[PDB]
RNA sequence: ACCUCGAUGUCGACUCAUCUCAUCCUCGAGCUGAAGCAGGUUCGAAGGGUUCGGCUGUUCGCCGAUUAAAGAGAUACGUGAGUUGGGUUCAAACCGUCGUGAGACAGGUUGGUCCCUAUCUAUUGUGCCCGUAGGAAGAUUGAAGAGUGUUGCUUCUAGUACGAGAGGACCGAAGCGAGGACACCUCUUAUGCUCCAGUUGUAGCGCCAGCUGCACCGCUGGGUAGUAACGUGUCUAUUAGAUAAACGCUGAAAGCAUCUAAGUGUGAAACUAUCUCAAAGAUUAAUCUUCCCAUUUCGCAAGAAAGUAAGAGCCGUCAAAGACGAUGACGUUGAUAGGUUACAGGUGUAAGCAUAGUGAUAUGUUGAGCUGAGUAAUACUAAUUGCUCGAGGACU
RNA sequence: AGCGAAAUUCCUAGUCGGGUAAAUUCCGUCCCGCUUGAAUGGUGUAACCAUCUCUUGACUGUCUCGGCUAUAGACUCGGUG
RNA sequence: CAAGGAACUCUGCAAAUUAACCCCGUAAGUUAGCGAGAAGGGGUGCUUAUGUAAAAGUAAGCCGCAGUGAAGAACGAGGGG
């Protein structure tokens, strides 16, 4: 009914989102919701997009986008990301990563999906 | 069968300035009115100092403040009126394209010119 | 935007200072503000050597708007404040001394002479 | 408000005329066994005939 | 009398300096040159009528019964058809320009698929009064009023149909006349129009005759710039 | 004192209204001790309309300032399972009175809590099963429906006619308005939380910046598309036919007279369309245009094994739509959505570097950097190499 | 004595002068005071008041005059009852 | 939340502006204590130097529409009962 917790907000979104693209670029596939996922995938896109050229004015500006993982901290996960995934994404017009459905989940019954990447 | 929809500009060509007289929103323009009350030929030059330069293409709207009687007055033009003459009195410089702290600061309503 | 019991300032040398327009002639439901409106307003802040006595009402129109309008010109003049005029059942204006800017498309509703005995048109 | 006539068995019935429920999607997996779900991945772990997933 | 018309895709609305000095809304709607797919004459169908049909595609998408009544026709085949009334002066077999009916200036009347906007309140539907919120007036404070009419079991103890209520507000052809034609561009098959069509971008618009005044037109020109230094 | 005491909330105010005419104006006409204007009376006509304040708990009432006008009711003195309780009207107390005493006051005063998760009918939309005798796709017509019908000012007509004289016409046309309503986002405003700029402190990124998180989106100022109006543009009519009242003509009965009795007319914001919306579930189940099929064999003389070829449905993608269906569009033969690039537009000289400065800074790089909804290019990603229903014409 | 249409006057919405454009409740005054009036105290009194009322400064979406933004529900789907 | 600012109204109820600090200034009435924080007002940033123990403090320079830049703090006057 009246007052309660506050729930969803703008905040929540881009730090659940930073979260996602920081576990995609650790691992690469996440499970969650599906327009959650075109949502996530929409920044990690644009992320992408913006790691081409990569000087550290654009270090920092995707840096803007990301945290810390147990296999990767958050500079050496940054060099690691520009190391690879950039030379072997580069040469692709978009379409750096998909996103295929699930089925309902048992605890929820949730649409569940998988993003994935692979060039 | 598919359209560009930029026939916006197509249509704005009926209207085009071959002089275009180019200022910021924050200089002294003085922009002349051509007005037939009856039947006579009158040219005020309404002088100013501009405040917000709007352009999206053929709509063009720009804000001029004056003081008229020691009182501030604010009118709206548009870039490509008809029977109207633009010319620019001076240029200054401003560190914001809006401006609404001007509708009210009265004292030294003058502007830091542009070097 | 300017409508019953407004606090205004006089726009015309009658002696009187802040003038509240109190009823708006003309038809039902006009209820807003325009070039030309004849209303009637009632003063309250004014001087001895005025020429109208406090509390009064009588009838003026009022030549500043503070919300501006547009014109069939296309182009948007605004006021930065709001002024009125007394004048009694005529086109004669009643103050000795006219001032105040007033744009010229004021003839189609007549006043005339204000503007011959203007300071300066606009 | 609150119900102020009770419903029998027939407007009972007439009220759940409408609880049947529609049908699912299905698709044919060429590699697996079962008849996987339409626009969805199947349970060997195959989807556009492409395996990204561990144990089921 | 006659009554012509054709359909369009309104694209846009702009401005335009005319003479007199005033500026007028402009909409833009795209209007390909279309061919008539079938008239409906007094003779055997009773009545004026013509059906028209535009928005061709590639014929392979097309649906198959349409596609081979188009065959029979031999005529292209096109997604959108539909009839006007009171339409025979033109015959079969013949495209449609707006040259050849319309003239600048005149007055006509657009017909508009309003904009959708579900079910709304009566207020948004009706222009009705905000309920007031003074001194605390209660969670209850937006609402349609009420419709009692009657109390005790001889004055109505009923609602009435057709009595005004809230409900799905837009989404419906709408119609408003004596628009004024401002101008015709046969390359880009677009035309300039004054006032405002209802509903969003991109749908199909009718324009016919004004059958309020169907002969009168008036003046209305342009004007060029001459300030070059 | 006839229903309701195992409950029919009793004043209003706000919003929402509705109808009748015994019509306030708007309409026409008649009459007048109606020169004109100004009028006054009456009839018919209900198509539309009928303000804001001041007083008071009060409706009613009065006054003011207006409007052409501020008509009456009447529906539980309409409207609480739509709001509120100012008020009389539980429990307190007071002033005054009455009653010796507890106590009484529609005499007055301060304060005194308004219960509700829609079952049927009714109603605004919304679909689904079937039908219209083959399946469809469309397009229609329109029996019956709904919307919707306002008013004022100015100028010319013309100071004309009229009137000695103040005064001052009728009709028509033109422009200007108000309100009512339709839609719109060109311009104008409000909003525009994954946008921008500036700004502020805390905690960290090992430090200075550069940041994020938090502090109402941290604060302030804007602003794209969209969303709305205070802003725009429109409509405010015209006509035909039958008519109220009214005025007629001929005209006898009742040799004249007479609008009527036959005949023969005009005639009103009244009546039918005229304008707008949808409308064959319009069961009286209408009409036309196009495509498809008419394929082994007996039955309950039907077509049963082969189950469209016309397609429909599941699913995906989105939105022009849309609570959710349903609808519109597209499904590798795709620009349908997202991706990338360019562009539009918004913000306003990114950061770094270098220069001079003890420093806030100023300058060149720089109109650069970036930017949610916008445009097109672009199959790069996803719309599956998928599934279900779906064919032979009963009888008069 | 005092106070006098007060918290006190049914007649009465009594004046009068006011603020108030327009005041039956707001103020001072007039005194026909039903049934006022002095320890059920009375007439005032500076300050004080979750007390009542009156006029005003500024203040603004209470209103004129309506609209928009984001959460939670309400809507749809799953478990629940 | 453009503009008005009490106009809806049982009521300026709610809501809104200041509110913190430093410094000028402060009325009437009054039991002389108050009133009073009357009201009304001016300033608070960074940097360079000066000042004492730092700081209130000063001179200058600089920028932002606005510098207890978000924070947390009384909106009043007049009059009556």
């Amino acid at each position: 009914s009246y007052i309660n917790k506050p729930g969803k907000t703008s905040a929540w979104r881009v730090m659940t989102v930073r979260q996602q693209v920081s576990a995609v670029l650790a691992y690469g596939k996440i499970e969650t919701t599906l327009k959650k996922a075109k949502n996530t995938q929409k920044r990690l896109d644009k992320l992408i997009t913006l790691a081409k050229v990569d000087n550290f004015n654009n270090r920092r500006q995707v840096k803007k986008w990301l945290l810390n993982t147990n296999l990767f901290d958050v500079d050496q996960l940054m060099d690691h990301l520009f190391s690879k995934v950039a030379p072997k994404y580069e040469k692709t017009p978009g379409g750096y990563s998909r996103v295929l459905k699930l089925g309902p989940r048992r605890g929820d019954a949730t649409e569940m999906a998988i993003l994935q990447l692979t060039d | 069968k598919i359209n560009k929809q930029a026939l916006i500009d197509l249509v704005e060509q009926k209207q085009l300035k071959a002089y275009v007289p180019e200022f910021s929103a924050g200089d002294e323009v003085n922009v002349a009115i051509k007005l037939k009350e009856k039947e006579k030929v009158r040219i005020q030059n309404f002088t100013g100092t501009v405040l917000r330069r709007r352009g999206k293409g053929i709509s063009e709207t720009f804000i001029v403040r004056k003081t008229t009687d020691g009182i501030p007055i604010e009118k709206n033009f548009q870039i490509h009126n008809p029977n109207i003459s633009i010319e620019l009195k001076r240029r200054g410089k401003v560190r914001r394209a809006y401006i609404s702290y001007m509708r009210e600061r009265s004292g030294k309503a003058a502007k830091i010119k542009e070097r | 935007m300017v409508s019953f019991m407004t606090r205004l300032n006089v726009a015309d040398n009658t002696g009187a200072k802040q003038v509240g327009i109190i009823k708006v002639l003309g038809s039902t439901r006009k209820r807003y503000a325009f070039l030309g409106d004849v209303v009637v307003v009632s003063v309250k802040d004014a001087i001895p050597s005025g020429m109208v006595k406090k509390g009064q009402v009588l009838r003026a129109v009022i030549v500043r708007t503070k919300k501006g309008q547009q014109r069939k010109d296309g182009t948007h003049l605004k006021f930065d404040d709001n002024a009125c005029v007394l004048i009694k059942e005529d086109k004669s204006p009643r103050g000795t001394r006219i001032f105040g800017p007033v744009a010229r498309e004021l003839r189609e509703r007549g006043y005339n002479k204000i503007l011959s005995l203007a300071v300066e048109v606009v | 408000a609150v119900q102020q006539r009770r419903s029998s068995k027939h407007r009972r019935d007439k009220r759940r005329s409408h609880d049947a429920l529609t049908a699912q999607a299905l698709s044919v997996c060429q590699k697996c066994g079962k008849k996987k779900l339409f626009h969805r991945v199947c349970s060997c772990g195959m989807y556009g005939d492409l395996r990204v997933k561990k144990a089921y | 009398m006659e009554i012509r018309g054709i359909f369009g895709v309104k694209v846009g609305m702009s401005q335009v300096f005319t003479t007199n000095n005033e500026r007028l809304p402009i909409t833009v709607i795209y209007c390909e040159p279309n061919q008539v797919a079938g008239v409906k004459t007094e003779a055997k169908d009773k009545y004026s009528a013509t059906l028209l049909s535009f928005d061709t595609v590639e014929n392979k998408k097309l649906n198959k019964p349409q596609q081979g009544f188009f065959e029979k026709n031999n005529l292209k085949p096109t997604k959108h058809l539909q009839e006007i009334r009171n339409m025979t002066g033109f015959e079969m077999g013949q495209q449609i320009t707006p040259q050849n009916l319309f003239q600048v200036g005149e007055y006509v009347d657009v017909s508009a698929i309003s904009k959708g906007r579900g079910f709304t309140g009566a207020i948004k539907r009706w222009n009705f009064k905000i309920g007031p919120l003074g001194h605390g007036a209660g969670y209850p404070h937006r609402f349609q009023g009420s419709v009692q009419a009657g109390r005790g079991g001889a004055s109505a103890q009923r609602v009435f149909k057709g009595k005004k209520m809230s409900g799905h507000y837009g989404h419906e052809k709408v119609t408003v006349q004596n628009l004024r034609i401002v101008g015709f561009d046969e390359a880009n098959m677009l035309v300039l129009v004054s006032g405002a069509i209802a509903g969003p971008e991109g749908g199909v618009v009718l324009i016919r005759t004004a059958k309020k005044k169907p002969g009168v037109v008036k003046p209305i020109e342009l004007a060029v710039q001459t300030e070059k230094a």
